């Protein structure tokens, strides 16, 4: 057990607000991308 | 024959400038078409 | 026979030079209008060009301040 824990870094990392922060950064970048794409769509149609 | 030489030079520069002009609107129109296609592509990815 | 087929193929061989005079004059006229039209064409092409440049700059600033917002 301890050996198997030892060789794998990923499991030991697996072995809580950071996920929420990543979700917030993803959604803010998504919404800014949507806003800039809307601006480009509005401007280019002329 | 001087008038004939004037005529021939006339049509050669006239057709040259028409060719330049027509390639200008062709290239700007193709750029605009590419921009519109990109706008549609980014709108589909929204 | 090449002499005959070249002598009769001279535009203006059977056309009086004075209607060449009017056609040449109106040619320079319509030329004046065609470079005029090219002037408006190029100025509006440059106008849309720097509209595109302005939106490029705005989008680049948005990218920059978004990716440095975190």
């Amino acid at each position: 057990c301890k050996s198997l824990i030892s060789e794998n870094e990923d499991t030991k990392d697996l072995l809580p607000s950071e996920w929420q922060d990543i979700i917030h950064q993803r959604e803010q970048e998504l919404q800014i991308k949507r806003d800039v794409l809307d601006d480009l769509y509005r401007k280019l149609q002329r | 024959q001087s008038r004939e030489s004037l005529i021939m030079l006339l049509e050669e520069q006239l057709e040259y400038k028409r060719g330049e002009i027509r390639e200008i609107e062709q290239v700007c129109k193709q750029v605009h078409d590419k921009l519109t296609s990109i706008q549609d592509t980014l709108r589909t990815g929204s | 026979r090449q002499i005959n087929k070249l002598i009769d193929s001279l535009p203006g061989v059977d056309v009086s030079a004075e209607e060449q005079l009017r056609k040449i004059d109106m040619l320079q006229k319509k030329l004046v209008e065609v470079e005029d039209e090219k002037i408006e064409a190029i100025k509006k092409k440059e106008k849309l060009l720097r509209h595109v440049d302005s939106l490029i700059e705005d989008f680049v600033d948005g990218i920059a301040n978004s990716k440095k917002s975190t």
